[PDB]
This record gives structure tokens, C-alpha cells and sequence, in this order.
């Protein structure tokens, strides 16, 4: 209400089904609207379909009838999305949005977004590489220290440094897609050369999928 | 079904620029249109409801007009944190639909890339590949040519970029280059260069080190 | 309008019995009464025109009586190719008007039915989905039943099943049965089973198959 | 020998008008009473209406005056009938019949009739799988061979076995509608299990509302 909070990252092969939790943390979903919108890669977004619980109404866009339900449960506070028969063409994030039950009324509130990966590929954890600058590259007074999160499947992977304390001059790039079928991305801050002697600096990847959790300390060669 | 047609598809403009963005609906929808802001895996923003009523807490800055089959969009002052797609959205029909979304840019002055190379890690030699990154940082505009060399001899097919979204503060760009060789092919070359063409420098700016 | 009433809506006889079938018009329509045969899915044909004219290439087993509000249709012999429904029609006013119809059904000896059980093809496999068929061939009575089990586990809401007409040569029927499951689900058990109810069997059969070929 | 030829099956938007053809070959409208008659599933026949072109007249049942409207065209031998605001109560297959002008006469020719499918779904061509049985299954001595012709709409589609060469044991099941509203059908025919040694067995499909076509060899 105050916050939706939807389920993490899913993986299903073509053919099974994904269930998408939206919960109204610190709030309700009595006498609202609850649709679903998604976006697929590089793609608009796309309304999938509505339930208005107080009225006992449900609508979905034609391309969605038969393959999504959306149904609200009261007692966990949450409302659901099921979608069926899945295909390489529902890959994408999907968004809960909630709207008053009024005729005409605008999504105010939105979820934070759930990416959906629809393959048949094995999941596959990443090996993280350093990278590392050479001392003369971090001689000139900034070091560019990196970690090469490779060959991971699917996406998402999660990066961050010290933990959580580094955000400023980090660019965690998007992932590419390799020949091999499996993904790359790589992280990388600079920092003033000097901050070498005075903190660690170390990159914190999660592969939630793999259960991979890894942490590599980076510093010049 | 109604159909929302924005225009244009992108636009760029300096901060504190007034840039409008057109939304046709393929019949009345009356006053019931929307227009939100995303940002790239953020959730959308509602700014506007009912063609003008502006979302409590969204800068004055926005402002929407139009009923019918035509509304627009206004930013008055076009601002580093308004880089975003917007999107309208008509609540008049049974089924919703959106507009395809209007993607907002900043022009700012020209900043030269500063340009970093990485030697593959001894780590992840020893399992027989090599990737070699070069990175680009802080530059606008976003055009950018990065080219690897191995003892001179140009790569092709073989690297892949990767881009930011740009800077919500500065405007900037940076982007990451990978060469990805076999460990065998890595060992038979002793000159990795990339080499960056861009706006902000006078010459190609190469970067090497020596395996 | 002339409302046709035919009587009775369906029947059931033996191969070899004498069938009659009424139809009564509301107001008098004189001779002006025909009679069309339909097979399901198959377009009416005419067997007899103004009460009692058979059309060429009608076999005289077929034969029509009436005039004014009363006529029936009356098969001498019953053969397994006349199951069909038959339909009357005044020709006599205006604004045309069929019966609703009657429907000839035969009784036979009961024959249990034979039982194909069909594993999901690798082509439906490679798209993500398993359908698992099993099909009751060439069985009388109709009232038939199908239950799957996977791996022992009695399946609900995730099969749907069609039965053909009764069949023109030897009045028996067949049933498909098909079970649809994602392929995930469908690698994570052995044993998919139809279990095959029908008078013709004192127990019901049950036929399997073993994914992966157990 | 006279044939009459319908056009195709179709979906149509609820509140759309859909337009049928019977064309006559062999023959002619020219001095013949056209009428159209409908069949919802599972239910009668039901006369719509009928023109005499001959005398110039026309007619209609009064559950379909106002909302059916019969015309033909003598100079391309073809009878049409437009239906009006549909409904989904308007989904069933219609049929044209032709009798003589004279007074009386019944309906001696029937085309194969047309499938309306009132419906806001959209044409979708099938997927066409065999159903083979397990190798152990053809030891019996007697082969079960099928094609499962699947996610179509709107009905119908038609199977054929070797292109129209095999026709005894074949069952062709009713279409059953799943629950993400598009149609599923299953055709299968028996055969000695040796034949299978002997011959191909193919299914042919034909899904015209999306121009679908397929040829499916049947293997185990």
C-alpha cells in the first residue's frame, strides 16, 4: 500500500508456469484495482490484467485470456499473478501496479518489478574474475579495480563493494549475452590511487539461482 | 481497443531546456489519460492523472494538457535526474493500454573518456580463456569507437560493449569493451591494445600492456 | 407459423428392428412433408419428399406415411449405417419449419474396449509441454471412464476427453483421454497410467508406460 | 451432378456482420429456391429465410427479420447471406439449401456448411505432434498411430491419412475446448504393427481460418 513488495528473480523452462507475489507491505488491497504490466527486453510496457476484489471483476488484454489468473488472497495481504504455459516471449520484468476502484483511475502505487527468464538452458553459477590495473595505469593517481562476473546463467546477478559502503564511481555495466549462451557483466570503481593503503576493496557477487555467493578482494598486479 | 501514439520516439535537450512530448489517442478517451517516468529496472512513477493533475510531490516543472484525442507532456526546466522513458497511458477503455514511451536525454558540454585496460587474471587463465576489458569513463556524447589490436593485427567477432545508463548527476556515459581469445591464441601474442575514437579527443587514445 | 413436433427425441433399437418415428404439424399441410437424415458434422440429405416419395438411391428399408397433421418415418430393417438423427419439415407454408429432431441410436453385445496408452512425442517435448493420450478403441456401451495416475498419484483437473460418434459399420464408439502436464513436471515422475473403467471389464485395466522406458 | 461449395470457416467480433457464399458448380441458381439454415451446436435445424430469384421474392423467419439478409448473383452462380450484430448465441454452422421454384418442393442439394465463430479471440494455427506408442506397445501385433493437432482456433481443422488413401480405422475425435480457450483434436487409426515395417503413415492438416497446412509423418 505504502510499499509493494513483489518476489525475486524466477527461472522456468517453456511449458511450466511462474506465480509472482505482490505484497501491499504497510497497507492493503481492499477497495483497490491490482493489475499486471510487463516489460519485455528493450520493449514498453504491456497491461496484462486487472482484478477489482470488491467487486468480484477481473479483466485481461485478449493476448493474455487463457494464460494469466490474478487472484488476491486477504489473509497473507497479497495479491498473485500465475502465468501459464510460459514461452521464450515472457522473459521480461513484471510490474503489480495498484489504482483506486474508481472508473478512470491512475496506478500510483507500483512493485519494485520481478525479472522472469523462460529457457530451457541449465542454470550455471559465475566465476568471478579481479579486474586489476597495472601499478602504472594507477601510477597517474586514480585505480580502476574490477570484478569479471562470467559465464552465469540466468540473469540476474547482484554486485556490490565493501559490503554495501561503496555506490559512488561504481558502474556495474549490464550483462551481455555470449555466444555460449551464457552471460557476462563486468563491475568496476575508481577510486583515488591512495585509498589503496587506507581500505580493502572487495566485490560481493550473489548468483542468487546457483546459490553462489563469492567475495574477491581486488588490488593493482 | 484504443491506441496510444507518442511522439517523438526520443528527444535531447540542455538542462533547464522546455521540452514537450506528444500522446494521440486513436479515438476520445476524454480526460482519462496518465504519463509516468521510468528509469531503466526501476518501477514506473505516475507524474500526471487525468490529462493535468499532478502527482503530490512531483516538481512543478511537469505539468500535462489535452483531452480527447491529443495531450502533451511539459518539462520546463529539463533537469540531470530527468533522463527517463515516459510513458502515457489511456484509463478511458474496459482493456488499458500504453503509449510506446518517449525516451528523454541531456545534452551537456563534451567530456573526453578516461580509458582503462585489464590483462586477463592469471585465475582465470589457468581454465583456457582469456578476456581482456578495456573501459571508458565519464564521457558524453554517447557515440563512441573502441578497437582491439593483438601485435597490430585488428580483432573482428570476437569483443562485445556494454553501456551505462546515463549519469542522473553529471550526464556522462561509461562503457566496458571485452576481447575474449582462447588461452592458446592469448599466449601466442605479446601486444594487447585497445584504441578509443571519440569527440572529446584530438587523436585516438590507445591503451597496452605487454602479456 | 406450422410448429413440427417429432416424437420421440431419441431412440435405441438392435440392428434388424423395426423403427418408427412420428412427426405432427399444428395445422394441416396436406402431403407437404419431407424427411432429411443427418450424420454428425456431414450436411442433411433428403430421403423422402411430400410424405411418402422416396429420393433416388434411398433404400426401400426407409418408407414415409401421413397427410394433414400426422406422419410418420419408419425404417423396416434398421441397418448400422441409419444411426444418424432424422428431421421432418412442412414444405406446405410459407415460412419453413423443421422438427427438433429425433436421434437413432443401436444397442449391440457389449465389447470392453482395447486400450492404447501414447507417451508425449519428443517434438512436443522439445516446446515444453507433455500430453499423454490414451485412447479406448472400438467399445459398447458408450459410459466409459478414464482416470490417470502418475507414479500412483490420482490426477484431477488436468485431463479432458472426447468420444466419437457410434460408428457407421459397427455401432461402437472410441474415447481419447488426454493428460497435460508442463515437461518439468512430466521428468520429475516414472509411471503414467490410464485406468480404464467400462462394462465390458469385471475390473478396470489399468495400462502404463515408463518414462525414459524403466 | 451439382455441388454446392460454401466459403470458409471464420471468427467474427461480437456486433460484426459476417458475409457467406454458396456458389453452385454443375449447375446454377436460375431457377431453384436458395435458403440458409443454421444448426448451433448440439441443436436443430433452423430455417433462416430464402429468395426465389426467378420471381423476384424473399422471405424470412421472424426470429431472423431484420438481422439475416439473402442475396445472389446469377452472373458468378453464387447465393450469399450477410448476418448482422452477432452474438455468441449466432456461433453454429449455416448451411444453404436449394429446392425447385415450384410450390412445395424439399431441399435436394445442401452445401458442406460454414462454421461461425463468434468469438473476441484471434485465428491461431495448430501445432501437429504424433502419438506413437511405445516400442513394446507395436509386440501386440496391432499399432494405434495419431496426430494430436493442437492450440487452434477457431474449429474447425480436418485430418486426413495418406492423403485421403487410409480411411478404415480412423477416428477423428471432437475438438474439446482447454482452459486456455483454444481448441485441442486427436486423430488415430489402427493397423497391423508389421505395416509400420512396410509403409509411411502420414496425417495430413488442414487449419484453413489461419492457412495452416502440415504433414506429419507417425513414428514410434
Amino acid at each position: 500500500q505504502v510499499q509493494l513488495v513483489q518476489s525475486g528473480a524466477e527461472v522456468r523452462k517453456p511449458g511450466s508456469s511462474v506465480k509472482i507475489s505482490c505484497k501491499a507491505s504497510g497497507g492493503t488491497f481492499n477497495n483497490y484495482a491490482l493489475s499486471w504490466v510487463r516489460q519485455a527486453p528493450g520493449q514498453g510496457l504491456d497491461w496484462m490484467g486487472e482484478i477489482t476484489p470488491i467487486f468480484g471483476t477481473e479483466k485481461y488484454a485478449q493476448k493474455f485470456q487463457g494464460r494469466v489468473t490474478i487472484t488476491a488472497d486477504e489473509s497473507t495481504n497479497t495479491l498473485y499473478m500465475d502465468l501459464s504455459s510460459l514461452r521464450s516471449e515472457d522473459s521480461a520484468v513484471y510490474y503489480c501496479a495498484r489504482r483506486g476502484y474508481i472508473y478512470g483511475s491512475p496506478f500510483d502505487y507500483w512493485g519494485q518489478g520481478t525479472l522472469v527468464t523462460v529457457s530451457s538452458a541449465s542454470t550455471k553459477g559465475p566465476s568471478v574474475f579481479p579486474l586489476a590495473p597495472s601499478s602504472k595505469s594507477t601510477s597517474g593517481g586514480t585505480a580502476a579495480l574490477g570484478c569479471l562476473v562470467k559465464d552465469y546463467f540466468p540473469e540476474p546477478v547482484t554486485v556490490s563493494w565493501n559490503s554495501g559502503a561503496l555506490t559512488s564511481g561504481v558502474h556495474t555495466f549490464p550483462a551481455v549475452l555470449q555466444s555460449s549462451g551464457l552471460y557476462s557483466l563486468s563491475s568496476v570503481v575508481t577510486v583515488p590511487s591512495s585509498s589503496l593503503g587506507t581500505q580493502t576493496y572487495i566485490c560481493n557477487v550473489n548468483h542468487k539461482p546457483s546459490n553462489t555467493k563469492v567475495d574477491k578482494r581486488v588490488e593493482p598486479k | 481497443d484504443v491506441l496510444m501514439t507518442q511522439s517523438p520516439s526520443s528527444l535531447s535537450a540542455s538542462v533547464g531546456d522546455r521540452v514537450t512530448i506528444s500522446c494521440r489517442a486513436s479515438q476520445s478517451i476524454s480526460s482519462f489519460l496518465n504519463w509516468y517516468q521510468q528509469k531503466p529496472g526501476k518501477a514506473p512513477k505516475l507524474l500526471i492523472s487525468a490529462a493535468s493533475s499532478l502527482s503530490s510531490g512531483v516538481p512543478s516543472r511537469f505539468s500535462g494538457s489535452g483531452s480527447g484525442t491529443s495531450f502533451t507532456l511539459t518539462i520546463s526546466s529539463l533537469q540531470p535526474e530527468d533522463v527517463a522513458t515516459y510513458y502515457c497511458q489511456q484509463s478511458y477503455s474496459f482493456l488499458l493500454t500504453f503509449g510506446g514511451g518517449t525516451n528523454v536525454e541531456i545534452k551537456r558540454t563534451v567530456a573526453a573518456p578516461s580509458v582503462f585496460i585489464f590483462p586477463p587474471s592469471d585465475e582465470q587463465l589457468k581454465s583456457g580463456t582469456a578476456s581482456v576489458v578495456c573501459l571508458l569513463n565519464n564521457f558524453y556524447p554517447r557515440e563512441a569507437k573502441v578497437q582491439w589490436k593483438v601485435d597490430n593485427a585488428l580483432q573482428s567477432g570476437n569483443s562485445q560493449e556494454s553501456v551505462t545508463e546515463q549519469d542522473s548527476k553529471d550526464s556522462t556515459y561509461s562503457l566496458s569493451s571485452t576481447l575474449t581469445l582462447s588461452k592458446a591464441d592469448y599466449e601466442k601474442h605479446k601486444v594487447y591494445a585497445c584504441e578509443v575514437t571519440h569527440q572529446g579527443l584530438s587523436s585516438p587514445v590507445t591503451k597496452s600492456f605487454n602479456r
